[PDB]
RNA sequence: GUGGGAGAGGGUGGUGGAAUUCCCGGAGUAGCGGUGAAAUGCGCAGAUACCGGGAGGAACGCCGAUGGCGAAGGCAGCCACCUGGUCCACCCGUGACGCUGAGGCGCGAAAGCGUGGGGAGCAAACCGGAUUAGAUACCCGGGUAGUCCACGCCCUAAACGAUGCGCGCUAGGUCUCUGGGUCUCCUGGGGGCCGAAGCUAACGCGUUAAGCGCGCCGCCUGGGGAGUACGGCCGCAAGGC
């Protein structure tokens, strides 16, 4: 009910999960998916196969919205952070460009004990 | 009195009345603090690398001056108080260190 | 690979306003290039870093950028 | 701070003879000038401790030179002290 | 003295972007988070993800080094001001004015104390979830003091180069920071690495001495008892000498 025909795709990948949000050219989201949206529940959500399935499910929902041309934004690191982009390439969506926009601070905040 | 370089980045969208007004206000600030104006370079419209005050562009000014030291910070404050002036960087003048001479 | 200073003129390392030549010393991202790729001396690099930061605060050089093709 | 104008003024004021630069009198004069400058800088900025250590060392050097002067010629020592208002 | 130089040396004020958190709004469904697995937890009062706006605190990515500065503790965005130390060249001035230094005095990471502010993130104590024979721990979710600032205390440390300060003498080679020079190089002054002689119980040190000497200060005399007791002094206390 939107007929967007083009937009962005953000891939947020961590070591616990990978989620994909397909949005429109001025930033508002259209659809999304993740390792928990699909069947997987626990650490299974962080596997590259779950990332592939999440990307494919989000891409098919975007097809339902009528998406053809997609620009890719990537933030984070984890298993399947690349597999998401591979499935997104071979999903039937013409990939416009891939961009890694992983937010990194200029050393402002103190991390948790795990990250030091 | 030391030699300084005042960089002024202000709103680009001004028309001539507003721009001349802001420039003459900068002039009056330079007068009131004892700033002898040695030279001036007005670049104007320029493409910023990152948006400043929600605007992707800015209007540039550069003044090489000679003024007393203890007044530089107060002059910078008075220059900043103006709304349309978005950036004020006063820099002590230096000699042109070259490279690949 | 070519180092920045190798292909360049007799330019001012203290001019924070010349974006044309200071852009050469930034990476694909907004990061300052190491001495391995700039071919500068320690003193030259130390001056270039401060001039680059000055240009950044004046909105002339990017504080950070986005990586492509990743 | 201390520019060449003020420095040369003091040196030409405290010289034993035209051209003299490193007399004990001139050394103590320039020392006392920097001493007063720093101590006025330390009236404000009570948390500037490294400059205070510098001031301690300057006081020590000035006191050593004054002790030497008093040992060699007491009269010139009295003249210097009265001229600078110390001790 | 003159003339140059490098620097996260210190203090004060200003100021920039990234990120976290929170708030407003837009768009958008069903999970997010987390782990070796999980669960507490958060989510239909609309989260997570995405976009725009606002607020606030703290810390300064790339540059960055095996680098620099400082007496030590220690010191990294940028700008301005106030200020310390130091190096080099000129061979100009004074004419032994030097070295060390019991006591004294000052400085002194972090944590801790007092009064008043501040509070994002982190986080002793604490509250829960797990794990386990048990879990008072490691792992996960919260969370106060604190961490931050002003002022006044506290005087400890693996406060380490486990190497007191100063001066002279004794092969070089290599990398480096910073000056000067007639600039394949030389000559100072710092930071490393090999290694002459020599030293060392050995490891190792070796012109940055742990070598050859001189001056002065501090300290040592088997381990446990014990940095305890008593006494004194200092401290609001903790406690310190
Ligand atoms: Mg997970
Ligand atoms: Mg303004
Ligand atoms: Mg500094
Ligand atoms: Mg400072
Ligand atoms: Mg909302
Ligand atoms: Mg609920
Ligand atoms: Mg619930
Ligand atoms: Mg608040
Ligand atoms: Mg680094
Ligand atoms: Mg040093
Ligand atoms: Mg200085
Ligand atoms: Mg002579
Ligand atoms: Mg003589
Ligand atoms: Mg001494
Ligand atoms: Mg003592
Ligand atoms: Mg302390
Ligand atoms: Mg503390
Ligand atoms: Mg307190
Ligand atoms: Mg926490
Ligand atoms: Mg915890
Ligand atoms: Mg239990
Ligand atoms: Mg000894
Ligand atoms: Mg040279
Ligand atoms: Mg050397
Ligand atoms: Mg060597
Ligand atoms: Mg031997
Ligand atoms: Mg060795
Ligand atoms: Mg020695
Ligand atoms: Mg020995
Ligand atoms: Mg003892
Ligand atoms: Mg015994
Ligand atoms: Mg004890
Ligand atoms: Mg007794
Ligand atoms: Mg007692
Ligand atoms: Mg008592
Ligand atoms: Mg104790």
């Amino acid at each position: 009910k939107r007929q967007v025909a083009s937009g962005r795709a953000y891939i947020h990948a961590s070591y616990n999960n990978t989620i994909v949000t397909i949005t429109d050219p001025d930033g508002n989201p259209i659809t999304w998916s993740s390792g928990g949206v699909i069947g997987y529940k626990g650490s299974r959500k962080g596997t590259p196969y779950a990332a592939q399935l999440a990307a494919l499910d989000a891409a098919k929902k975007a097809m339902a919205y009528g998406m053809q041309s997609v620009d890719v934004i990537v933030r984070g690191t984890g298993a399947g952070r690349e597999q998401a982009i591979r499935a997104l390439q071979a999903s039937g969506l013409q990939v416009k460009s891939i961009v890694d926009d992983t937010p990194v601070p200029h050393n402002g905040c103190r991390p948790k004990k795990k990250f030091r | 009195m030391r030699r300084y370089e005042v960089n002024i980045v202000l709103n680009p969208n001004l028309d001539q009345s507003q721009l001349a007004l802001e420039k003459e206000i900068i002039q009056r600030a330079l007068e009131n603090y004892g700033a002898r104006v040695e030279k001036v370079e007005e670049l104007g419209l320029r493409r910023l690398a990152y948006p400043i005050a929600k605007d992707p562009q800015g209007y540039f000014l550069w003044y090489q001056v000679e003024m007393p030291e203890d007044r530089v910070n107060d002059l910078a404050r008075e220059l900043r108080i103006r709304d349309n002036v978005r950036r004020v960087m006063v820099v002590k003048s230096q000699e042109p260190f070259l490279a690949n001479a | 690979k070519a180092k920045v200073k190798a292909t360049l003129g007799e330019f001012d390392l203290r001019d924070y306003r010349n974006v044309e030549v200071l852009k050469r010393f930034l990476s694909e991202t907004g990061k300052i290039l190491p001495r391995r790729r700039t071919g500068l001396s320690a003193k030259e690099q130390r001056i270039l870093a401060k001039t680059i930061k000055r240009a950044r605060i004046l909105g002339l050089l990017p504080f950070t950028e986005k990586l492509v093709r990743k | 701070p201390i520019t060449k104008e003020e420095k040369q003024k003091v040196i030409q004021e405290f010289a034993r003879f035209p051209g003299d630069t490193g007399s004990t009198e001139v050394q103590v004069a320039l020392l006392t000038l920097r001493i007063n400058r720093l101590s006025e800088h330390l009236k404000v900025h009570k948390k500037d401790h490294h400059s205070h250590r510098g001031l301690l060392m300057m006081v020590g050097q000035r006191r050593r030179l004054l002790r030497y002067l008093q040992r060699e010629d007491p009269e010139r020592y009295r003249a210097l002290i009265e001229k600078l208002g110390i001790r």
